[PDB]
């Protein structure tokens, strides 16, 4: 009946509503389709209503996507390749009407919503921060719901939006009218008679109904430079177009995405053959890439996505305003690049002066670039870098209410200066460190309040990567993690929650790969080799870019750490050799120059360590850094690193350089299977049969009785 | 009840002209000066008596600054009287006398001149941030600065976008008009109400606040000019400029760029009863508040007049005569539709219902803005005469002025009839 | 003695750079913004109590008007605070103080901030008169607005004369030095004093009225620059610029084109303590006067100061520190000279004698304009700090600020000490 879709009459006009109380967000599902067939019929099978016009009467997004659980609802080919045909039916229904019909958006109208959208006639938008028009297709690698990239370029063009329908990135509604989709804008209202954002969804219904009489009779028509030298120009142009895509998609990732590609061929066949019959290509296409092994676990990293981007601890209590950055640098001010703009004040403590240029030049320079791309106002730029002020001393930790250290990474002094910078801050605040290697339980009990104090990892660019992490200890109240996580999601960096451990999570994972990213070269097989070698399984950084991404000082404490405790058996197992590499004093980043440098060789040539022989092609050294790095993503857990590993890989593909289109550690029992691996690992049995040892919990319901996880 | 009165005398106000017409030849500290001698003309005061004179702009020529100084050199003044100028948006005069009347309530001075000039014929259209830079040049230095240049000549515009939101007064105008439910039909009954007073304003020729003097470079006098009355039918085809069509703000009913001065006298009153001068008026009480210009731009002076009410201690309904200046229509009554009902003193601030109501009868009478133009730093210092002569005219004893600013300053001040 | 007090709290000032170095990328109200974050730096005050701030500049950047608004909102103020501008030539900020004392004790509101900015860096260099009639441009209507044409482009120039009498500072300057028997050796003793003391003043680094932030653009922070010593012997090598060489102004001993900001925060003292801050000072009586500007041009200070000492009640010996702005060396020594004597009281008022007896010792010790350069607008709101943590360091409990501004207006109000 109308359940999710209703409309009335107002000036002889169908208002279809669109909303959906059950969810926050609304979804294009059958569940919804399934009445919104028997209504727009009716609409044709009237004649009073000249016009007609929906909208989503719920505030916020417009529509979503696919829904998450219903095209990963698993079904076979021919009924995924059914509905896929019939997705589209119902909008060759509607976008030819005789009685033209008007659409709008007052939101983040996202993945199928602009095939309801530019089907349509005439669409209007809302032109604030909160609508965004941008088409998740590749993002989580299919071709969309109903096909519309068969009328966008038709509409804005192949090479301008060639450029955005796979680059997976959105627009905001400013660039949409140079662009070309949508032709008119309406900026949002203040104060109403109504709640000030409720007028605002019922004040386009007006204006849409005074364009929408003018479309019946026509006073304005729906005919609306760089394109138009384009516009009639390709008779011969035409490989020297998708050639130079063809190319352009295999120097911007490598080869071994198969997902993209496959919709270059959707407009490479549009083009030039049927068009009308260019709409069943696709549907032997996306039943193809859906149910292929590249993007099946692509849909579960979307649910941990979105599912880690929820507070999850109770409510917040008693949220921060303030912060203190104890220590400028590369981490201090970069994490205050990030927490300053949408409303935390911050402090950034330093010791002299000689490191605050270092510091506030990060924190504008990557905020200009900001103004320069035209994401924000030139206004609002300086009152959001005038809202952290640099001290030298103490003066305003009484006002404070939550607390990070940065400084470089130390047992001894840290364990005082957390001694003297308890005194001057109230006892309702949060003590927190971005420390690397050392455990927090090993200084959780020197202060004086013990239940107050938490950890929080950043990771090392922290504009471009989009993760946090926590550390908690025995004494974390539920509380204090609240209001530590609340930093965390209104930081906007999607957050995991890890009970420790000795060497915590990422690093701890990181140091039992970086300690055989020496045993390629402890043979000697031409390093600059090993970044294609490395890339071409999917790393997007390379390994020698890895150990110029970590710092080359942190990475001797990072080899004697758990070194320390059980890193010579099977946190490592190579000879160490970076004391050697500083020995002369190389800088890493800071030297400017990485690794032809002629010295590494003098290293493996001081005396012949590499005699070495064994059939190891680059195949097989891949899946060897792999397989010990899922030996070690699979020990987590073991001990209980937390609750329920599901929420494993959100972290340690995010921000590790783990790649997409490869499931994650914790996702090579499904797609690769336990079995598979453990032969290869068999394989290598007789190689050393010390560091290489499998862990016992993956491996009793590895191969026989077909267990997964949880699937 | 024993800090001192203070006084209105008859204020001065030399005839808007839009622009275009004789004050394109005008030089923008001038007719400051015919302004002041006008008042000189009719206020009889010995020269040497008139203390602590003030003006206020919103350009600032800056071949001269501060205008009042040299603009009162220029009238031929005692110059044993100091002078400043007071820079606002839009209600620059009339913050003049609000600083005039506390100079004067702090007693140390007698008498106070305020008044408001401008011209917005030639708005100053500035060169570069860059090449400016050539000020540098002011014999190989000489040549060596003048080395680097590629082509970046380009004067960058003084566009009148407020700054803190980066967007026009229009904008921000057909925003607030249409969030409070203005049809175009109810948006223009009150332009032609507008016009319909003010042609008979000045058909009956009691609007006597003018003085003329000669433009030196054209003809030869000056009245009022942006009076022209029209029917509704005649309107609604003037498609609107600051929006597409859409909207509801056109040029029509719309305020528009024209250009000129006022001045007044603001004395003690017992210096006043010791000359002998007929006053005009008090001046009581004022609010003087500001409004976040994200949402509330143009919601100027009905969030000011209640705390301006209760500040005097009396009530809304048994004032005698509002005159609430206007910058666009509808803006005005959407200053009479949002506070005829509730929510909206809910939530912005705690407990009042209808503190505004303005019955509409006591209302503009004498067409304010829209009417004979609106000066973009010179209104309120033709307003509060027009509050007085006019509520001397008819009976009544008390009467706001209230008005609307670019950035959101709003202005309230409660006005008292003669003292007789 | 019912009048209700007011008090100066801590005074912000970022420092003053000579022009060239890292000031000559900023934006005009930029330097606003940080001086007033560094006064919410060091108050520790809720930041909706701050009620009306008030600021002043000379220059006012047109691309944004009345500095003050948006210049509070830059620095995430609450917007429920009006704010304006106040324009003069030379005391702009030290005409902020007065009408904010004003604006107090009328009783109406609660605080007050006020500052003075201006960047005399990039002056406005404007079009022309003609050329900006091409505005009428913004399709053979646009043709024939620019059909007439020849060549008549030429910037013209802010040259800062005064406009009254069409000439520069420095004829006037040097116009009253050499009227009042001024050689150039006892014109430079002072010069030497100005920049002797200062050197010492930082040098024990208790000139603790500075924040320092960054410059956005170049590289890391400021202190102050136009300290430099040098010897007798060392100046008088330096030809004059301002007149030919008989004169007796140079470039050495004479202010400098230099930029900055400052401001401070002016309290109620019943809520100074009521909400528990530790004041600096009391804010006693102001004379405001101004001279004609043919005579006597920078004879500021020293006409006003003894209408303020019978204004206040007490003598001039009895005060405990001075401290007079200067604008050019010698200018104040001619304020030392022409009223240690005669003739000059006689004839330009009657009949007193020596009413300026300053005795040198109680001077400008922490080192005034030309130690530390002269801002075209913000000096006197560097001035009242100077004398309050001044007269707090030694004994003595009451002082008078004084300046002299281009155009005739003198400035001159006593500040008392301490009120513990």
């Amino acid at each position: 009946t109308r359940t999710h879709i209703n409309y009335g009459v107002k000036g002889d006009v169908a208002v279809v509503r669109i909303n959906s109380p059950n969810s926050k967000v609304n979804t294009l599902s059958k569940e919804l389709h399934s009445e919104f067939s028997e209504v727009m019929n009716e609409i044709w099978a009237s004649d009073q209503i000249r016009s007609a016009v929906l909208i989503s009467s719920k505030p916020g997004c417009f529509i979503a996507g696919a829904d998450i659980n219903m095209l990963a609802a698993c079904k076979t080919l021919q009924e995924v390749t059914q509905l896929s045909q019939e997705a589209q039916r119902i909008v060759e229904k509607l976008e030819k009407s005789t009685k033209p019909i008007v659409a709008a958006i007052n939101g983040s109208c996202l993945g199928g919503g602009l095939e309801v959208a530019i089907s349509c006639q005439y669409r209007i938008a809302t032109k604030d921060r909160k609508t965004v028009l941008g088409t998740p297709e590749v993002l989580l690698g299919a071709l969309p719901g109903a096909g519309g990239t068969q009328r966008l370029p038709k509409m804005v063009g192949v090479p301008a939006a060639l450029d955005m329908m796979l680059t997976g990135r959105s627009i905001r509604a400013d660039r949409a009218k140079k662009m070309g989709l949508v032709d008119q804008l309406v900026e949002p209202l203040g104060p109403g008679l109504k709640p000030p954002e409720e007028r605002t969804i019922e004040y386009l219904e007006e204006v849409a109904i005074t364009f929408a009489k003018g479309l019946a009779d026509k006073k304005i028509s729906p005919k609306r430079e760089k394109l138009t030298a384009y516009a009639m120009t390709i008779p011969f142009v035409r490989q020297q177009v998708y050639k130079k895509v063809e190319e352009k998609v295999r120097k911007q990732t490598k080869g071994l995405y198969p997902a993209p590609l496959k919709i270059i061929d959707v407009v490479k066949t549009g083009i030039e053959q049927g068009s009308d019959a260019g709409y069943l290509c696709e549907s032997q296409k996306f039943g193809e890439l859906v149910m292929t092994k590249e993007s099946k676990a692509l849909m579960g990293l979307y649910h941990g996505q979105v599912l880690c981007k929820k507070n999850k601890f109770g409510a917040p209590q008693k949220d921060v305003k303030h912060l203190a950055i104890l220590g400028a640098g590369l981490m201090g001010a970069g994490i205050a690049q990030v927490s300053v703009d949408k409303g935390l004040k911050t402090i950034l403590k330093d010791a002299t002066l000689t490191a605050l240029d270092r510091g506030q030049q990060q924190v504008f320079k990557g905020l200009n670039d900001k103004v320069k791309k035209k994401a924000l106002t030139s206004f609002e730029r300086d009152s959001i870098f005038s809202n952290l002020t640099g001290q030298l001393d103490y003066q305003g930790f009484e006002k404070a209410d939550m607390v990070i250290e940065a400084v470089f990474e130390d047992l001894s002094l840290k364990h005082r200066v957390l001694k003297e910078v308890e005194a001057v801050i109230p006892d309702h605040c949060i003590f927190a460190s971005n420390t690397s290697a050392l455990p927090i339980s090993e200084i959780a009990a020197v202060s004086k309040r013990p239940e107050k104090v938490i950890g929080m990892h950043y990771f090392s660019p922290v504009d471009k990567m989009q993760l946090l992490e926590i550390i908690t200890t025995e004494k974390t109240s539920k509380d204090t993690s609240a209001s530590a996580v609340a930093v965390g999601l209104k930081q906007g960096k999607v957050i995991i929650v890890v009970k420790d451990g000795p060497g915590f999570y990422t690093t701890r994972c990181l140091a039992p790969m970086m300690s055989e990213v020496i045993r390629i070269l402890q043979e000697g097989v031409d390093p600059k080799k090993l970044d294609s070698l490395t890339t071409s399984f999917g790393f997007p950084v390379g390994a020698a870019t890895l150990v110029d991404e970590v710092g080359v000082d942190v990475a001797k404490h990072v080899a004697e750490d758990l070194g320390k405790v059980f890193g010579e058996r099977f946190g490592g197992g190579n000879p160490e050799l970076l004391t050697q590499m500083v020995s002369k004093g190389f800088l890493g980043r800071k030297s400017g120059k990485g690794f032809l440098n002629s010295d590494m060789d003098s290293i493996l040539a001081s005396l012949k360590l590499p005699p070495k022989s064994e059939v190891s092609s680059d195949e097989d050294i891949q899946f060897r850094l792999v397989t010990r790095f899922v030996n070690e993503a699979v020990m987590c857990l073991q001990e209980g690193i937390l609750a329920t590993p599901a929420e494993g890989d959100i972290g340690a593909v995010f921000g590790l350089g783990f790649p997409p289109c490869l499931g994650g550690p914790f996702r090579f029992v499904d797609l690769y299977g336990a079995q598979k691996i453990v032969d290869r690992l068999k394989k290598y049995e007789a190689a050393y049969g010390k560091q290489f040892t499998p862990c016992q919990l993956l491996a009793d319901h590895a191969n026989s009785p077909n267990k997964k996880f949880y699937q | 009840p024993n800090i001192r009165n203070v006084v209105v005398v008859d204020g001065v106000r030399t005839p808007f002209l839009l622009s275009g017409t004789s004050y394109k030849d005008l030089m923008p500290h001038d007719l400051a000066r015919a302004a002041l001698t006008g008042l000189l003309h009719r206020t009889s005061v010995p020269k040497e008596v008139v203390d602590y004179i003030i003006f206020g702009t919103v350009i600032q020529e800056v071949k001269t600054s501060n205008v009042a100084r040299e603009a009162a050199l220029g009238a031929g003044f005692s110059d044993k009287t100091p002078a400043h100028t007071v820079t606002m948006a839009c209600i620059s005069a009339n913050q003049a006398m609000t600083t005039g009347v506390g100079l004067i309530a702090s007693g140390q001075c007698d008498v106070i001149v305020a008044g408001g000039v401008e011209l917005m014929s030639d708005v100053p259209i500035r060169h570069s941030r860059k090449m400016r830079k050539l000020m540098l040049d002011l014999g190989q230095r000489l040549s060596l600065i003048s080395k680097f240049r590629f082509n970046f000549l380009a004067p960058e515009l003084p566009a009148v976008s407020e700054f803190s939101t980066s967007e026009t007064m229009g904008h921000s105008a057909d925003r607030l008009a249409a969030a409070f439910a203005v049809s175009r039909l109810e948006q223009d009954e009150y332009a032609l109400r507008s016009h319909s007073l003010a042609k008979k304003a000045q058909d009956e020729g009691l609007l006597s606040d003018v003085v003329p003097f000669k433009v030196p470079g054209k003809d030869t006098v000056t009245k009022d000019n942006g009076i022209r009355p029209s029917s509704l039918e005649q309107m609604a085809k003037l498609k609107p400029a600051f929006i597409k069509p859409y909207g509801t703000v056109t040029a029509a009913n719309s305020s528009f760029l024209t250009d000129g001065a006022s001045a007044m006298l603001i004395m003690a009153e017992e210096k006043a009863l010791a000359m002998g001068y007929k006053p005009k008026a008090y001046l009581r009480d004022f609010m003087y508040v500001s409004q976040d210009p994200k949402d509330q731009l143009l919601l100027g002076p009905t969030y000011a007049t209640p705390k301006v009410l209760e500040k005097a201690g009396l009530t809304m309904n048994d004032i005698d005569a509002f005159e609430f200046h206007e910058a666009f229509s509808g803006q005005i009554l959407a200053n009479f539709k949002a506070m005829d009902s509730d929510w909206f003193a809910e939530n912005y601030m705690g407990r009042k219902t209808k503190v505004g109501l303005p019955p509409l009868e006591k209302f503009n009478n004498w067409g304010g803005s829209l009417s004979l133009g609106h000066p973009f730093g010179a209104t309120g210092c033709r307003l509060v005469m027009a509050a007085a002569n006019r509520l001397r005219k008819e009976g009544g004893q008390y009467g706001l002025v209230a008005a609307c600013a670019a950035g959101g300053q709003g202005h309230a001040m409660i006005v008292e009839a003669y003292p007789k």
